[PDB]
């Protein structure tokens, strides 16, 4: 026989005859595995990014406005690892440029910003596949084949370099053309290897590929460079569409597109993923969910932070349900980490009003506690999280723990019960006559202090444990010094051994 | 000595614990990390005590504990001395389970006993019992959870392999019966309720023929569906099954000396996650 159910801390309890208790407080396995989500420094300078605003149909905090950028992530990561790389890439193709120039026109800017983006990511590439090639021409026993590998590094010149030095002159300026996109040379490049491939009874192997690569299309084509799919990283023929390809009739997205139209990218490889969702601009949404089935490449965080940077910058579309899937998904993972104020400030990315006043409310009041520590934990509180919420929270607590001021902003009668000193009283008075059951108000009323009413009224209470015998001792201590005589006699007509002693 | 406690359970601030054995004794323990501190032990039940629950703390510190004796008992923490302040035995077997409503019905407790028989005992203005009461299951009843909701409801396991789903009525004001569900081969262990407020509702239906079935209803009309978790008899016979708040993961207690944990993914079917 086994026994376990889940805390109300999301975590659980399960037979263990090893302990003290007979059970076993288990800290939930966290999916969640980034370590800066831990450190609180992070979340604070996260949330001084964030603007809340009260919803429109409740007074729960929910975000106004983000300047949350992939960028914003680096400085807490490695730049060896492979995450960071995920998430500098996600920054080159998402994270808003900006061109601090000023521009005649705006049109010039947008082209621009193109072009600087293009050269950002396509350094990137150079970046990764740099190695791989470097390795490759260590190897080469051929100087025209080390030319295009130093092509496959976007390094015009030092092949420009090798041709003049090997003797390939021509080859050379030909060369020197590669990035602009002249389409005069991308014609006549394809023109002269459709001449070759009728007749032309031999062409060098490599010549042919460079000159592929001049036509601006060397996959899309009759001369393929298709085949070195199986020599090359992906990302590496991609860089030969990015650089070549055809750049300026094109946008970077539909240039990618194109090239990822050419060549399936492995499903798990999420900088591929990331690439697949940059290129499927009219329709990210659609692919995400794709991908979302398919992989688990993207984890819960990512996804969550990438649907949010692209929701606040304009730069895409997500379904109000497809934003708070992800959301709920990170803030539960936040709270199974016990990382309470993280997930909170997740949860405030909710649409769905409803959801997120439950959500927030339920967490607040169950862990009021280790939300009320620091400055970290108070702006925390000062998220936007309702007064009402928070005293209401830690109005439980107390009456859980054995408050006043909380109820003051049935229950009420319970704790006049617990309470029974005459400033307090005044007070009390106070906030009920702020506010306006009724007998109590006569008892007190009569004990600040006609003495009839107090009479019955204290009767009924009666009617209505050690605290009311007090209440009643007391209310005999006063009619006796009333007394100090008809009127009282008439009234009036251990309790017990108390009322034979009167009569 | 403790070689068989049956069930524990958590308060609302996870501070104090509260374990019931086979020796009819419930021991409450304050919970530090590892230190678990024993700073009681309640002896008032003649027969093993199967199950404890608190209550909301808005009632104070309540703790209703149902036990082998065929007698639910509530106890209360008094200025740190504890007490039997009541009892409900309306029962003429065993009593299995015993859950505590959501706190916004008052405070309603939920009682499920062999007889084949489920109490929901609210508490007067004098403290004393009301007692309305319902017959859910023919050779006995198992288990009975609380479902949340903002109309109310619950689920019944019974030994007559049936998870019913009844509603308060103000017309009857004994909660009517208002849908059913087959589909376990033997005595339906344990009900679980989930408290998700998303899209749809969740239960896990575990059972003695090692299955444990999920009825994902779409709304508030169309019926349930049946989807058997994994299709595979479990080594050993489950016994409890229970949803986590934040989430909507599912923890399975099979008579296997572990526990499972099962995630729905986007296939809408279930994955193992540990």
């Amino acid at each position: 026989y086994t026994f376990a159910k889940f805390s109300t801390g999301s975590m659980l309890l399960t037979k263990d005859i090893v302990g003290k208790s007979g059970v076993s407080i288990k800290r939930l396995p966290t999916e969640l595995q980034r370590k800066f989500l831990f450190d609180d420094v992070y979340l604070d300078k996260e949330i001084e990014k964030v603007t809340i605003e009260a919803r429109k149909s409740n007074p729960y905090p929910q975000i106004s406005e983000s300047s949350l950028l992939f960028k914003d992530a680096l400085d807490y990561m490695e730049k060896t690892s492979s995450d960071y790389n995920l998430w500098k890439l996600s920054s080159i193709l998402f994270d808003p440029v900006s061109y601090p120039y000023k521009t005649d026109n705006d049109q010039v800017k947008m082209a621009l910003l193109k072009k600087e983006r293009h050269c950002r990511l396509t350094s990137w590439i150079v970046s990764q596949i740099g190695p791989e090639i470097e390795e490759k021409i260590r190897n080469s026993s051929n100087e025209i084949e080390q030319i295009f590998l130093y092509l496959l590094l976007n390094d015009v010149v030092r092949a420009s370099k090798l041709a003049i030095e090997s003797k390939n002159g021509h080859l050379s300026v030909l060369i020197s053309y590669l990035g602009s996109n002249d389409p005069r040379i991308r014609d006549l490049a394809e023109l002269q290897l459709q001449k070759w491939s009728t007749g032309g009874c031999s062409i060098d192997k490599n010549i042919s590929k460079i000159y592929k690569l001049l036509s601006g299309s060397p996959f899309e084509g009759l001369f393929s460079l298709k085949e070195l799919e199986s020599e090359f990283s992906w990302l590496c023929l991609l860089n030969l569409t990015l650089c070549y390809g055809q750049i300026d009739e094109y946008s970077l997205e539909s240039l990618v597109q194109s090239h990822l139209d050419k060549f399936s990218l492995p499903y798990d490889d999420p900088i591929g993923v990331i690439f697949q969702l940059y290129a499927a601009n009219e329709n990210t949404e659609k692919l995400y969910k794709e991908v979302r089935q398919r992989t688990n490449a993207l984890d819960v965080q990512f996804c969550w932070y990438l649907i949010q940077t692209l929701r606040f910058n304009g730069t895409r579309v997500f379904s109000k349900e497809t934003s708070d899937e992800a959301t709920f998904a990170f803030a539960a993972q936040l709270e199974f980490a016990q990382l309470h104020g993280h997930s909170l400030f997740v949860s405030c990315f909710l649409n769905d009003d409803k959801a997120a006043e439950d959500t927030i409310k339920r967490l607040v009041m169950r862990e009021i506690t280790l939300l009320r520590a620091s400055t970290n934990d108070h702006i925390l509180n000062r998220l936007k999280i309702p007064s009402q919420l928070i005293f209401n929270a830690q109005a439980l607590k107390d009456r859980y723990e054995g408050s006043e001021v909380q109820n003051l902003l049935d229950l009420a009668e319970m704790a006049i019960v617990t309470s029974l000193v005459q400033n307090n009283e005044l007070k009390t008075l106070r906030e009920i006559l702020n506010e306006f059951v009724s007998i109590n108000v006569f008892e007190v009323y009569l004990k600040l202090v006609q003495e009839t009413i107090d009479s019955l009224i204290s009767g009924m209470k009666i009617f209505y444990v050690a605290a009311c015998c007090n209440v009643m001792s007391q209310e005999i201590v006063s009619k006796i010094l009333e007394k100090n005589k008809a009127k009282l006699l008439e009234l009036p007509l251990q309790d017990l051994m108390k009322c034979t002693y009167k009569i | 000595h403790n070689e068989l406690i049956h069930d524990a359970v958590l308060d609302y601030y996870g501070k104090r614990l509260a374990t019931c054995s086979s020796d009819k004794t419930i021991k409450i323990f304050e919970v530090e990390g590892e230190t678990h501190k024993l700073i009681d032990t309640l002896t008032g039940h003649e027969g093993p005590v199967w199950r404890v629950d608190w209550a909301h703390p808005k009632f104070g510190t309540i703790l209703a504990s149902c036990s082998y004796d065929g007698k639910v008992l509530i106890w209360k923490e008094e200025n740190g001395r504890w007490s039997q302040i009541a009892v409900h035995a309306v029962h003429s077997a065993s009593v299995n389970s015993v859950q505590w409503a959501p706190h916004e019905y008052g405070p309603l407790l939920l009682v499920a006993s062999s007889d084949g028989k489920v109490s929901v005992v609210e508490f007067k203005e004098n403290g004393t019992t009301s007692p309305i009461i319902i017959d859910a299951h023919a050779i006995g009843v198992n288990s009975a959870s609380w479902a949340p909701a903002t109309s109310r409801k619950f689920v019944t396991g019974g030994a007559d392999n049936l998870v019913k789903i009844w509603k308060y009525n103000s017309d009857a004001q004994t909660y009517v019966l208002e849908s059913t569900l087959e589909g376990h081969s033997d005595w339906v262990r344990d009900v679980a309720w989930s408290p998700t407020v998303l899209l749809r509702s969740y239960l896990a239906s575990v059972s003695q023929d090692r299955t444990c079935i999920i009825w994902t209803q779409d709304n508030e009309q169309g019926p349930w569906k049946k989807t058997l978790l994994k299709e595979e008899k479990f080594p050993d016979v489950l016994w409890r099954a229970s949803w986590s708040l934040s989430g909507n993961v599912l923890a399975l207690s099979g008579g296997d000396n572990k526990v499972t944990l099962w995630k729905e993914n986007l296939e809408g079917k279930w994955e193992p996650a540990g």
